[PDB]
DNA sequence: CAGATTCCATTCGAATCCATTCGAAAATGATTACATTCGAATCCATTCGAAGATTCCATTTGAGCCTGCTCGAGCAGGCTCAAATGGAATCTTCGAATGGATTCGAATGTAATCATTTTCGAATGGAT
DNA sequence: ATCCATTCGAAAATGATTACATTCGAATCCATTCGAAGATTCCATTTGAGCCTGCTCGAGCAGGCTCAAATGGAATCTTCGAATGGATTCGAATGTAATCATTTTCGAATGGATTCGAATGGAATCTGATG
């Protein structure tokens, strides 16, 4: 039979479309390894589960049953590391609402 | 087309403060504003045109806006990649 | 006849346009802007609606956190009102 | 016919949260930060070939590879991760 | 005795230092603290010479170009001295804090 | 060893930068934007040593740190 | 009759050409006038910034050039400062 | 062995300044600020071609390149250089 | 005491999740070479120790220039209301422009054999 | 006086020419989405004008605190010199990633049935301002 290879590695992103990927960024000659695949496979869903964690608490929070780009920018910005990873605009989020107490 | 910057109005500009979190405005910021505007948006559609302009086409796609505002430094999430 | 003071209605309109999500500006005029601009680049172009809406959603991104910015300048020289000496200053350190 | 992340992201929501849902922009967002991660470690890990005069791309260039890009505690906890996945995969 | 008006002797520092292109914090030391960083991350490390001249150009520029961000802060708020709140003004509009 | 960074050559730095007066809680944030900056380059030079399987830290680990930090510097081989 | 002569040039083309083709991805070909291009442009960028170097040194009453004179030379030209934002290892800072 | 761009560079500043020198250290500045030019067009050039479903690179991508990321006034003559040498090339 | 904002009820309509047909692609099995790993052999280049003339640095004192707090005048932005205006929104038609197929014809890589060309040694007389 | 920038001589890569083999990207035709141009209303949003208050600016005093000068004296710089440590190169012997040929499992596009948030319709507090 036949057993794919994320079910081997324990994962549920793809290795053999990330390593087809990963073969057609290789300048001139160059070969890839079959175990930058799996690497490559956990780092991607290790983040998604964190995003996607800490997005559903936000949503959970307001009393809402789904995720709407609001929670992904209300759960982005209010950690600091993915903060500092995360740089781009979400379309549909908005801003954090802070009042300076000067102005009060 | 002609003087199209005056339709960015005055209470367009009030409610961008507000959301910025800004209690009193004085009486020129909003010349400041307009010719800010204007020049990002020229420097973006130079950029977006000059993409277009290689592929042989005369629509202005959504992707060529993208890819300038990833030039620039302006990454944008929800309207393609 | 009831009146409020100055103030007030100011921070109201500061958590109302704080908790929403949609855009600020007309969407015509900012059309017919994005097309004069772009006339001086090529003639006869034609636009998709996903590019002028792109267009739209960068530009008020960048005026807020300008804004932001200039709230900050305004803030260190012991004011609470917003001038042109605010938002020169803050472009000019961003390097802009 | 086009690709896309969709059906992993579904399944790994599903792990997380077993009675939350997604929308449809949402899923355009996550399509767009996967894809930008994914583009992003694959430079630095050419780069990091190029530099030492070699030709294949093995786990030590992408572990590397995440030991830069990757702040604080996430870089520790993306190579645990990474870690076992591989050891898991070997043996 | 001869006294100079507090004002003039900082003019005169200005232009003598803007007007040279050499190094202005000794060697010896940011050579140790260099070092003394560096143990944190790895034990038993070795250094080439161009490596710590290369940090100290790097460090240089960085503290100048600080200041004159800085220097701009205190002149917006009708001062002449430059105090911590101008550097943290400076670093939090430039995108480091 | 960070207060091996006087007094006087803050001073000079300042001066070169075009300030003309200082206050006198100016040297310790500057020591600590130092040591911030300092920390921040010498990681990723050592992470660049470490992965070629030397023990002596070279200019091109510096270079390539610096490029990779934003800082661009020309005339140590890059 | 070598490729440059034929382009009237003095940068390499055969070089540049084999540096090309070690940046193209996997199964990418390099055309032949994309070095001619390439060189033509290197050129180009090479000779101003020499020439405004030269021309500051002229002004300084020097023969040769400095990393001070190629600081002043980048630093006084709106182009050329947009253009280059690295360090120079030696050219100190523009009074002002 | 080891390649530098340091013949070509003296043999541009013999045409254009026939009087002067340069030393040792501009020469180490030079040949850093040309390797960054190339990388950078390179780069971009690359990218071009992947987006519209190439394979090939020609001058065209170098053209769309110089254009993109070259400012203003400093666009116009290169392009005018560039193509110059490639009809030069192209007739003889 | 008059305005504005946060709660629950009810019917609706836009929106998500499950089901199906089937092409595009992933896993198995041999066979080759290609690239990386495991021992010696120089031999540079980093670290450690010593001596000392001198120049930077640290401490104390005096005083005047800069900053901070109080008060009064005025001036420029906020708030309310009536009249006018231009955006949104819901169809209708038309015409300009991509995108996919099928042949061709222009152009690049590969393999040998020269015939250049650039990098590595000292050698001096010349800008600093 | 002293450091160094330009010359001269050889040798081992390495471009330049000739001849295929074949990817690959121009040249014409045809469909269909898709963007542009007209037309017709409500109704919400913008534009002036009047009123009045609170925030900004300038001046006279007072206290805080940075700078300029003189005297020790200490610690960075320059030169000399072993001891040895670790990068760098050259060969054989391995480890493994690529490339065909099959077979079948998987994910993409199109349809259909709940269902859960998006407008009304109120009621109950919260808060602001003049007294």
């Amino acid at each position: 039979k036949a057993v794919s290879r994320s079910q081997r590695a324990g994962l549920q992103f793809p290795v053999g479309r990330i390593h087809r990927h990963l073969k057609s960024r290789t300048t001139s000659h160059g070969r890839v390894g079959a175990t930058a695949a799996v690497y490559s496979a956990a780092i991607l869903e290790y983040l998604t589960a964190e995003v996607l964690e800490l997005a559903g608490n936000a949503s959970k929070d307001l009393k809402v049953k789904r995720i709407t780009p609001r929670h992904l920018q209300l759960a982005i910005r209010g950690d600091e590391e993915l903060d500092s990873l995360i740089k781009a605009t979400i379309a549909g989020g908005g801003v954090i609402p802070h009042i300076h107490k000067s102005l009060i | 087309l002609r003087d199209n910057i005056q339709g960015i109005t005055k209470p367009a500009i009030r409610r961008l403060a507000r959301r910025g979190g800004v209690k009193r405005i004085s009486g020129l910021i909003y010349e400041e504003t307009r010719g800010v505007l204007k020049v990002f948006l020229e420097n973006v559609i130079r950029d977006a045109v000059t993409y277009t302009e290689h592929a042989k086409r005369k629509t202005v796609t959504a992707m060529d806006v993208v890819y300038a505002l990833k030039r620039q430094g302006r990454t944008l999430y929800g309207f393609g990649g | 006849p009831h009146r409020y003071r100055p103030g007030t209605v100011a921070l109201r309109e500061i958590r109302r346009y704080q908790k929403s999500t949609e855009l600020l500006i007309r969407k015509l005029p900012f059309q017919r802007l994005v097309r004069e601009i772009a006339q001086d680049f090529k003639t006869d172009l034609r636009f998709q609606s996903s590019a002028v809406m792109a267009l739209q959603e960068a530009s008020e991104a960048y005026l807020v956190g300008l804004f932001e910015d200039t709230n900050l300048c305004a803030i260190h020289a012991k004011r609470v009102t917003i001038m042109p000496k605010d938002i020169q200053l803050a472009r000019r350190i961003r390097g802009e | 016919r086009k690709e896309s992340y969709s059906i992993y992201v579904y399944k790994v929501l599903k792990q997380v949260h077993p009675d939350t849902g997604i929308s449809s922009k949402a899923m355009g967002i996550m399509n767009s930060f996967v894809n930008d991660i994914f583009e992003r470690i694959a430079g630095e890990a050419s780069r990091l070939a190029h530099y030492n005069k070699r030709s294949t791309i093995t786990s030590r260039e992408i572990q590397t590879a995440v030991r830069l890009l990757l702040p604080g505690e996430l870089a520790k906890h993306a190579v645990s991760e990474g870690t076992k996945a591989v050891t898991k995969y070997t043996s």
